[PDB]
């Protein structure tokens, strides 16, 4: 239809929450481990277990990081979102 | 109208720990 | 107190369930269902799809297990592609 769809508004919400956290420290277009952690603990508090150990955020970032800069760009973050959403769906069958 | 032509361990860990409801 | 990010994720599941459920396999998107999703729900981001050839190309790209249809995991890859492309034009 002509209204922004639920789908289109979801996509927009993804962009906004990323820039909401990536903009805090250092590079505003990437999530340092610092920023990724805060995102997970505050916004995925129903899907993912809270992160409080440093060993954990290390491991998460390693898997998300494909270009090897130690940070998460938007493409990598979308991959993360894809992964998590797939899991919640899987826990609805 | 800015549109494209349509041709363009740790996660199990944090999803397993999602345990609640006694 | 569910978050914007989580609501957004749930809507993805919901929009998939809506279109996959119309025809055929109620858990997968066939070409026609995929095309309607793009024309009905992604009309402000993607150019309308009018040709079958294009539907074909899109499904071939998305279909990683070779069954001619698109499951949820294959759809999420689609949402990432698209969302990433838009992020780059904003
Ligand atoms: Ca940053
Ligand atoms: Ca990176
Ligand atoms: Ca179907
Ligand atoms: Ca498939
Ligand atoms: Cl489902």
């Amino acid at each position: 239809g002509s209204h922004m769809s639920e789908l289109e508004k979801a996509m927009v919400a993804l962009i906004d929450v990323f820039h909401q956290y990536s903009g805090r420290e250092g590079d505003k277009h990437k999530l340092k481990k610092s920023e990724l952690k805060e995102l997970i603990n505050n916004e995925l508090s129903h899907f993912l277990e809270e992160i409080k150990e440093q060993e954990v955020v290390d491991k998460v970032m390693e898997t998300l990081d494909n270009d090897g800069d130690g940070e998460c760009d938007f493409q990598e973050f979308m991959a993360f979102v894809a992964m998590v959403t797939t899991a919640c769906h899987e826990f609805f069958e | 109208g800015a549109m494209a032509a349509t041709y363009s361990e740790s996660s199990i860990l944090a999803q397993r720990r999602v345990r609640k409801l006694p």
